[PDB]
RNA sequence: GGUUGCGGCCAUAUCUACCAGAAAGCACCGUUUCCCGUCCGAUCAACUGUAGUUAAGCUGGUAAGAGCCUGACCGAGUAGUGUAGUGGGUGACCAUACGCGAAACUCAGGUGCUGCAAUCU
RNA sequence: GCCCUGAAAAUGGAUGGCGCUCAAGCGUGUUACCUAUACUCUACCGUCAGGGUUGAUAUGAUGCCCUGACGAGUAGGCAGG
RNA sequence: AAAUAUGUAAGAAGUCCUUGUUACUUAAUUGAACGUGGACAUUUGAAUGAAGAGCUUUUAGUGGGCCAUUUUUGGUAAGCAGAACUGGCGAUGCGGGAUGAACCGAACGUAGAGUUAAGGUGCCGGAAUACACGCUCAUCAGACACCACAAAAGGUGUUAG
RNA sequence: GGAAUACUGCCAGCUGGGACUGAGGACUGCGACGUAAGUCAAGGAUGCUGGCAUAAUGGUUAUAUGCCGCCCGUCUUGAAA
RNA sequence: GAAAUUGUUGAAAGGGAAGGGCAUUUGAUCAGACA
């Protein structure tokens, strides 16, 4: 939907005579704006209790920040996501540096594995695998190995004129 | 310009005043691949909120 | 040979054309219809109102 | 062929109301008209004398005139690009009067009792009606009420 | 492109110079639009425009339409303007004085309004004697009683007259007429 | 701004009063238009593409 | 407060079953000369207010009662629906966007209000 | 999910053609870039409109001057030539 | 019992006060209607707009229509037949969909500069053989709405659940 | 703990390259800078220099080239048919 | 003594029609203006 962000987005019923001060509640959204991200809180919370954003009002917005943006992490993340056919729940574990970076490329995923488009998908939960071993998908689990190394063989120069004069080589 | 931003007692008469601005387009382009959906979809139309100015100063 | 029987595609378009002008309103309605024994009574009391406002500019 | 009466179409507009059948209650008759003021009709299907066409069901209009056991009513009813006027004999069982002018009656003597009251006072009146406006800042308090952090469920099925 | 809210290159449809085509009225035109222009003052536009009109727009105005225009309380002593013809009304016998200021006067009118000791003024005379038209009276004809109006409006239920020659019993005066004959109008 | 603030200080959340001016641009063409919104983008005097105007908020605009 | 005569709204007034009602009023109740009506003085009409009674009408109260009435972020922001897209899908159909938004359900609370006139421990 | 089977018609033949396979294919994201009689600014034509100006002692008063908006078109109307 | 759609109202032709007229009407100088005299101005009673509003006369052409989304009837269906609302074609070129009455974009005076739409940028052809992450290998692969079709059913090919 | 940076936004901050246009034709207006006299980029281009004074620029025409372009009339929902 | 249509002469173009629109090369041709 674009590059994201992450948003605590916080929005109550609006007063009433009877009950002033209702009662608040937050989501954290990854959008990539923050039009969008108080428009899907919106869809949410009709989808949870019994307001629609006549009746409420939106209370606060506030993108949060990685805590260590420059920390490899392991991702376990939760989807609930619709097919052609039906809908279905899933786990995936997507491998970066910050939240951000992951539910970017999760529904990425979607999009390529299961023709997943970013309406079609609700992010359910994504926290961060701790100890190791709780990591549970071999495509993740293999980067964990000790003393990794790997080459990158067949390497490809990109050339910048039309011709060229030697005959390449993929050394590297 | 005082009395357009503060909305003020005389916003009526004020704003009528002025002739419907006539603008270029965006000198960019939309930021969209296509136009007319909303706002929120990844389209032009439909509230901006704060993100009007970005557009309107490109087309003015 | 059939023909197509009836529609109404259009029509509107056209009503707006010239209008749909507004029903226009006059203070002094006719009393088109109007009991008769009211407008008889009525008469013969305006006549009266009229002859004693006559008297004042005696 | 096509069917066309008086009353053709008329099947439940003209039915009764549930469990509000028989006769008409005794208020409708004791209600009094004068020319000028504006009713609203609705027929009354026990009651088949003096009934308006249906055109008129849901309509509202001017008192012309008064009679024995009816009233005269006035109605702009458009035909082509264009009012006409028509005027319908209703029995008084067809007709009530109309609220939709209690309101502006109800602001005026409301207005002019403002408009004396401030008058008398020190001018600084302001009584034409407004739209409602944009609400204002305000500030909302956590104490005792913190944000409860919600997220979206997973699919599920009980059937 | 432009959502037009309005038919575009409307003509006002009021005219700008008298469809006649004699000078002497195109010279007293040259006048009024000097003296409308430059005068501030209502008579001069309004008999301006008045000059443009056309022959049916400009009913005669009779003498004796004139003499009751007088009758009018305090209104005595005020100059009638006519931006048309005057014609004389035998109907009347006591005309009274005063002055009367118009474009033709019939013979007849003439004679009656100085037989007791009035005055004709073409409407340049008035101007100079009243460029503001300061102290006038004008006086319009009967637009309406055109014999082609009666035929105006014509259907049923109307009564308006038909167009129609030779006239008595026989002449549409049967079917849809009366009651015993199909119908009535 | 120090509203903003002074509210972050005491755990309150501050919100500021909904916005009461906007400004619209007519982003389509002429044709092919319903009419109901036809006549609101007259009203609003947004007759062309790409011209503007100021609207002031309550329910009724 | 009760009761009666006339009522307005016309079940929060109806329905079923039980119980209770002072005083006044209503009521039931006595009678068949008379006006009056019937196959039948039951109904209807007349007469007494005298010979009898709260049994019933009537009024109230009881019931995890039936019905009915009100309410709620109970269900449900569901179903449906006005707007949008060169959105998904072979289709059937379906998501999304800016809006409007039920009915059943479930739970709780109620079970006549009141106008004019006379009367009454 | 993509792919493969299911999958049969008549002149030779069509993702528009060549051709493309970590695509020049499918799903998705980010920028940039190309160009409509459209949009913005300007000149010029014309149409409609609102102003100004009979003051001689030179040349159009239907004129002269300032200003603003607008311009698709069958049948059909009108107008000026 | 909706949504959409739909009648009326939001003031000077308004709101009050005093008390004439009549053959209607009342037990009644009661009332009904129409008045006379008086009290209150533009925050005079919501919004937005208005290249103004109103009115009159006369006359052309037309009176085979068709298409689209949505509502919808008949029919197994139809590029079939028939309705509802709006938008269109007809009557209209211009850019896009190679092509094409009706789709998308946009409606035309003669022109310069600029910017865009819809649609595109390997070469045909103006414009990244751009960046990025996956998926796919087809001994009849696939390749952009309207649109020029494919289904049940299957696969220990492969991907993610 | 005290910084920096990104990001979004603001400046009636400064400043470079390039392209099209130069309508108007005394004066008049709103300003700006000057202590001042003055001056100005403020109600639409001027200054300086050079070339040909010709087929140089320009029209017309034929052809070549890039892109584009179906037969007109008519009836018709629909014609290049 | 027009046109259709024809002979000659001159110029030019022509890989399954010709003619047309915008634009410029080239050739031919011509105005105006310089002073
Ligand atoms: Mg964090
Ligand atoms: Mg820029
Ligand atoms: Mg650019
Ligand atoms: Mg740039
Ligand atoms: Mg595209
Ligand atoms: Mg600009
Ligand atoms: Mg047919
Ligand atoms: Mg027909
Ligand atoms: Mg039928
Ligand atoms: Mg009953
Ligand atoms: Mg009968
Ligand atoms: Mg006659
Ligand atoms: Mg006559
Ligand atoms: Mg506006
Ligand atoms: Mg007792
Ligand atoms: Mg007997
Ligand atoms: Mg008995
Ligand atoms: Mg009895
Ligand atoms: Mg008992
Ligand atoms: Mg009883
Ligand atoms: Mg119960
Ligand atoms: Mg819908
Ligand atoms: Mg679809
Ligand atoms: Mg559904
Ligand atoms: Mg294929
Ligand atoms: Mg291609
Ligand atoms: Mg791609
Ligand atoms: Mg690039
Ligand atoms: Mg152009
Ligand atoms: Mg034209
Ligand atoms: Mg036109
Ligand atoms: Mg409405
Ligand atoms: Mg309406
Ligand atoms: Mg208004
Ligand atoms: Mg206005
Ligand atoms: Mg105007
Ligand atoms: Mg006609
Ligand atoms: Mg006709
Ligand atoms: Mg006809
Ligand atoms: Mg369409
Ligand atoms: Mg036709
Ligand atoms: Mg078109
Ligand atoms: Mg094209
Ligand atoms: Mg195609
Ligand atoms: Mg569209
Ligand atoms: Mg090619
Ligand atoms: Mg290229
Ligand atoms: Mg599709
Ligand atoms: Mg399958
Ligand atoms: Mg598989
Ligand atoms: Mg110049
Ligand atoms: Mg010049
Ligand atoms: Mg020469
Ligand atoms: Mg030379
Ligand atoms: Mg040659
Ligand atoms: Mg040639
Ligand atoms: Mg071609
Ligand atoms: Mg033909
Ligand atoms: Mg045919
Ligand atoms: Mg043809
Ligand atoms: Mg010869
Ligand atoms: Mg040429």
């Amino acid at each position: 939907m674009a590059h994201f962000k992450e948003y605590q987005v916080i929005g109550r019923r609006l007063p009433t005579e009877s009950v002033p001060e209702p009662k608040l509640f937050r989501m954290r959204i990854f959008a990539s704006n923050e039009v969008i991200a108080k428009s899907r809180y919106w869809y949410f919370l009709q989808k949870l209790h019994k307001v629609k954003k006549a009746s409420g009002e939106i209370v606060s917005i506030n993108q949060i920040n990685e805590a260590h943006p420059t920390k490899v992490k392991n991702f376990g993340v939760w989807v609930r996501y619709d097919s052609r056919s039906g809908t279905h729940n899933m786990y995936k574990e997507i491998r970066d540096v910050s939240r951000v970076a992951a539910v970017e490329t999760l529904y990425q995923d979607m999009a390529a594995r299961h023709r997943a488009r970013f309406r079609s998908i609700h992010i359910l939960k994504v926290a961060e695998i701790e100890k190791t071993a709780d990591v549970k998908r071999q495509y993740v689990k293999q980067f964990l190995t000790k003393d990794l190394k790997f080459p990158l063989p067949h390497r490809v120069q990109k050339s910048t004129k039309t011709f060229s004069y030697k005959r390449p080589s993929t050394f590297y | 310009i005082h009395e357009i931003i503060t909305v003020g007692p005389h916003f009526k008469q004020a704003n009528n005043f002025l002739w419907p601005f006539k603008l270029s387009n965006p000198s960019g382009g939309w930021g969209v691949p296509r136009k007319f959906k909303h706002f929120i979809q990844g389209g032009s139309f439909g509230n901006r909120e704060e993100f009007i100015n970005k557009l309107v100063k490109s087309m003015n | 040979a059939k023909s197509k029987n009836h529609t109404a595609h259009n029509q509107t378009r056209k009503a707006h054309r010239n209008g749909i002008k507004k029903p226009k309103t006059y203070k002094y309605p006719s009393l088109k219809g109007v009991d008769p024994k009211f407008r008889r009574n009525h008469k013969h009391a305006l006549h009266g109102t009229a002859k004693a406002l006559a008297a004042a500019k005696k | 062929g096509k069917s066309h009466g008086y009353r053709s179409r008329t099947r439940y507009m003209f039915q009764r109301d549930f469990r509000k059948h028989g006769a008409v209650h005794l208020s409708t008759y004791l209600k009094v008209y004068k020319v000028g003021d504006i009713v609203d009709i609705k027929a009354n299907g026990s009651i088949q004398k003096g009934m308006p066409h249906k055109f008129y069901q849901g309509k509202t209009g001017v008192v012309y005139n008064v009679t024995k056991s009816s009233v005269g009513v006035i109605i702009n009813k458009m035909v082509g690009n264009r009012y006409l006027e028509k005027r319908l004999n209703l029995r008084v069982e067809h007709i009530k009067h109309s609220k939709c002018r209690q309101e502006f009656l109800e602001r005026v003597k409301a207005n002019a009792a403002k408009r004396a009251e401030a008058k008398a006072q020190g001018v600084a009146v302001q009584l034409k009606r407004q739209p409602a406006q944009p609400r204002e800042s305000r500030i909302v308090s956590t104490e005792g009420n913190v944000p409860q952090t919600l997220a979206p469920v997973p699919y599920e099925t009980f059937i | 492109g432009i959502d037009h809210t309005s038919k575009q290159h409307k003509r006002s449809g009021h005219r700008t110079a008298p469809k006649s085509d004699n000078v002497y009225l195109k010279l007293l035109v040259k006048l009024y639009t000097f003296l409308a222009r430059r005068t501030d003052a209502p008579f001069n536009k309004v008999v301006l425009k008045a000059l443009f009109l056309s022959k049916i727009n400009r009913p005669p105005v009779s003498v004796s339409r004139i003499a009751r225009a007088l009758k009018q309380e305090g209104a005595a002593n005020k100059t009638v303007v006519v931006v048309g013809t005057v014609t004389d009304d035998a109907r009347i016998f006591e005309f009274p004085k005063t002055t009367v200021a118009a474009l033709r006067f019939t013979a007849g009118a003439r004679a009656k309004i100085v037989k007791a000791g009035g005055e004709c003024i073409t409407l340049d005379q008035l101007a100079v004697r009243a460029p503001k038209g300061q102290n006038t009276l004008i006086l319009r004809g009967p637009r309406n009683s055109r014999e082609a109006v009666r035929h105006f409006g014509m259907g049923p239920h109307k009564g308006k007259a038909p167009r129609i020659l030779s006239t008595g019993r026989k002449f549409e005066r049967a079917r849809g007429r009366r009651r015993s004959k199909g119908f009535k109008v | 701004i120090q509203a903003k603030r002074d509210a972050k200080a005491a755990g309150s959340y501050y919100v500021e009063a909904q916005h009461k001016l906007v400004f619209v641009v007519r982003i389509k063409g002429i044709n092919k238009i319903p009419p109901k919104p036809r006549k609101v983008l007259q009203l609003l005097r947004l007759t062309r593409i790409n011209s503007g105007t100021f609207v002031k908020v309550t329910k009724a605009t």
